[PDB]
């Protein structure tokens, strides 16, 4: 199956730069062009640019000409986008995405493809204000968090900034139940989130229930084993 | 080459058809038969719906159409479904040989049954409190429609500071999510006999209470 | 020089099954490619890596010519990197592709009354074919856990599925013949060429 796998959230200051990668499996990655798609967040798409891996052709929007650099590396599969003397504006989920290939008509004319598969997104946030990273806590299973054959438990992600922060449970081995939920923003200016996990009741004294913090703009992970509360 | 037009919201109701329309100019929506049509879920990359105007790539439902006259592009949804809730966003080629998004249109699908929230109130961690801090976390899901009012207690007494509730957000079933954390000393945790969650969706109120051990 | 056998290959009286697709090799002829591009009964016409307008011009080792029958809904997956169970089990273009995909309606000739059992698909296999595989291969497929040794059961399937087509289907799921075009170049003499 086609895969392409973006990098990690970044965070940069004002003026900096920031490389975004795609890696790209499961195709001919010479044989499709790449474009990098942005949203800020709350907003629409922005289609910035193109790169054609098979002639190391390129094609920006005229706003990022002069501070935009798509680039590939055939012997990684990897296409890169690199924009430079970032500001505020600049925060967004940027994506890459496939264009399927083109293809002639009948009379010669030539058709261009669609965007048939895309990265995950990757979240740049441009900012002055300094990244912190979380303080992860435990949120232990109990009778008010029961609802009988089933036990909620979760992760509490205290203030960190800036966004993003993804939570896995047991290394991804357990995804059914897990709600993760939006960030707020507190009056601090950081975030906390939360992320619960609904489990069987009888599991809680045998299953081991790890959850997986990930916050890349600190290159912070933490791994917190959530366990019944003594009393 | 500036974002096409599109109205910024519609509205439909099951069974029904709506049309989202994309306005741009004679440089691309109105200059090329190369107008497609993506569709957003929360937190999701788009999705493409409609290409070259009327195409649709394999695995979208036909209900998916679309069609385009002199500068308007328009995207056409019939027999509306709950799960056709997103944003859409035309784009198209220009004249410059770039791309251009239309500014997306928010499409709601109208009478979705009301559903009550689910409400999970966590008290301070041991860890937290050793710590030298005390949250309380109220987690609230699976509501529609997506208005919630949240209020604590201490006691049975109204607390207002340390209180940060999130806006609804949008879960991928429709329904809403949101949370409310409650900041406070251990001193202040320790001193009560209790804390509640009130939370308040339709005129119907759930109430979650923990107590210090 | 004969001119090139291209109404052997689209008319045809009868297209395989996608499954067990017909190859044809073409060679020692002139193709005036304009028969197929300048005619208005294609539903589909699209070509990979070269305009069909420029064939004329060229001149080839051979030109394959890949032939079969899918649905309407299905004509898609011919094209470099789709999926689906036709892509994925029955006919695969490489990603770098370069040829013709010519596709018309069909249901005059191969769609029939009570249904036209007779053209098949693959509907499961083990893992997705290499780009012009073709799997004419019948076991059974295990579904599940318990393995089948030959014979049919629940999560025991056999591989391959009748299309059924009839005259009355929507128009997604009627008969289309298919057409796919490649070309050959190697060391020696173009055996096929345009009028130049
Ligand atoms: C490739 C080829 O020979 N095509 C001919 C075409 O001229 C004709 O219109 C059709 C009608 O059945 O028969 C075939």
């Amino acid at each position: 199956q086609v895969q392409l796998v973006q990098s990690g959230a970044e965070v940069k200051k004002p003026g900096a730069s920031v490389k975004v990668s795609c890696k790209a499996s499961g195709y001919i990655f010479t044989s499709y062009s790449m474009h990098w798609v942005r949203q800020a967040p709350g907003q629409g798409l922005e289609w910035m640019g193109t790169i054609k891996p098979s002639d190391d052709s390129t094609n920006y929007a005229q706003k990022f000409q002069g501070r935009v650099s798509m680039t590939r590396d055939t012997s990684t599969s990897t296409v890169y986008m690199e924009l430079s003397s970032l500001r505020y504006e600049d925060t967004a989920v940027y994506y890459c995405a496939r264009e399927a290939r083109g293809y002639y008509d009948r009379s010669g004319y030539y058709h261009p493809g669609y965007f048939d598969y895309w990265g995950q997104g990757t979240l740049v946030t441009v900012s002055s204000a300094s990244t912190k990273g979380p303080s992860v806590f435990p949120l232990a299973p109990s009778s008010k968090s029961t609802s009988g054959g089933t036990a909620a438990l979760g992760c509490l992600v205290k203030d960190y900034f800036p966004e993003p922060v993804t939570v896995s449970w047991n290394s991804g081995a357990l995804t059914s139940g897990v709600h993760t939920f939006p960030a707020v923003l507190q009056s601090s200016g950081l975030y906390s989130l939360s992320s619960v996990v609904t489990v069987p009741s009888s599991s809680l004294g045998t299953q081991t229930y790890i959850c997986n913090v990930n916050h890349k703009p600190s290159n912070t992970k933490v791994d917190k084993k959530v366990e019944p509360k003594s009393c | 080459q500036s974002v096409l037009t599109q109205p910024a919201s519609v509205s439909g109701s099951p069974g029904q058809s709506i049309t989202i329309s994309c306005t741009g100019t004679s440089s691309d929506v109105g200059g090329y038969n190369f107008v497609s049509w993506y569709q957003q879920h929360p937190g999701k990359a788009p999705k493409l719906m409609i290409y070259e105007v009327s195409d649709r790539p394999s695995g979208v439902s036909s209900r998916f159409s679309g069609s385009k006259s002199g500068n308007t592009a328009s995207l056409t949804i019939s027999g509306l479904q709950a799960e056709d809730e997103a944003d859409y966003y035309c784009f198209s080629y220009t004249t410059s040989t770039t791309w251009v998004f239309g500014g997306g249109t928010k499409l709601t699908v109208l009478g979705q049954p009301k559903a009550a929230p689910s409400v999970t109130l966590f008290p301070p961690s041991s860890e937290e409190l050793q710590a030298n801090k005390a949250t309380l976390v109220c987690l609230i899901s699976d509501f529609y429609p997506g208005a919630v009012t949240v209020a604590w207690k201490a006691d049975s007494s109204p607390v207002k500071a340390g209180v940060e509730t999130t806006t609804p957000s949008k879960q991928s079933n429709n329904k809403y999510a949101a949370s409310s954390y409650l900041s406070l000393t251990p001193e202040q945790w320790k001193s009560h006999r209790s804390y509640s969650c009130q939370v308040t969706h339709e005129g119907s109120t759930v109430e979650k209470t923990v107590a210090p051990t | 020089t004969n001119l090139c056998p291209f109404g052997e290959v689209f008319n045809a009286t009868r297209f395989a099954s996608v499954y067990a697709w017909n190859r044809k090799r073409i060679s020692n002829c002139v193709a005036d490619y304009s028969v197929l591009y300048n005619s208005a009964s294609f539903s589909t016409f699209k070509c990979y890596g070269v305009s069909p307008t420029k064939l004329n011009d060229l001149c080839f080792t051979n030109v394959y010519a890949d032939s079969f029958v899918i649905r309407g809904d299905e004509v898609r997956q011919i094209a470099p990197g789709q999926t689906g169970k036709i892509a994925d089990y029955n006919y695969k273009l490489p990603d770098d592709f370069t040829g013709c995909v010519i596709a018309w309606n069909s249901n005059n000739l191969d769609s029939k009354v009570g249904g036209n059992y007779n053209y098949l698909y693959r509907l499961f296999r083990k893992s997705n074919l290499k780009p012009f595989e073709r799997d004419i291969s019948t076991e059974i497929y295990q579904a599940g856990s318990t393995p089948c040794n030959g014979v049919e059961g629940f999560n025991c399937y056999f591989p391959l599925q009748s299309y059924g087509f009839q005259p009355t289907n929507g128009v997604g799921y009627q008969p289309y013949r298919v057409v796919v075009l490649s070309f050959e170049l190697l060391h020696a003499p173009a055996t096929v060429c345009g009028p130049k």
